[PDB]
């Protein structure tokens, strides 16, 4: 008997203000590695 | 067939670079001798 369900979906991912402080590997192929990606806020930039 | 050179490696600072690593098969670190005050 089931016991846990998930409903899953694509969607428009998107990462606006941030890049990538670490990415396991060449290539942005899904994979177990790539798990563990950092993330890291971009730089603030005033403009005026 | 390099070997860590014991005068300086492994690094203390140096370890695995993710957080979901794979338990390693072998592993190396560096200690302090008995000889050494223990301290915090």
């Amino acid at each position: 008997k089931p016991k846990v369900v998930l409903y899953s979906e694509d969607v428009n991912m998107e990462t606006p203000d941030t890049h990538l402080s670490y990415k396991p590997g060449k290539g942005d192929e899904n994979s177990k590695a790539m798990l563990g990606q950092q993330s890291m806020p971009n730089r603030p930039n005033y403009i005026a | 067939p390099v070997y860590a050179d014991p005068s300086y490696q492994p690094e203390p600072q140096i370890g695995e670079s993710q957080w979901n690593e794979a338990d390693a098969n072998a592993a190396g670190g560096r200690v302090l001798k008995k000889t050494t005050p223990m301290k915090p």
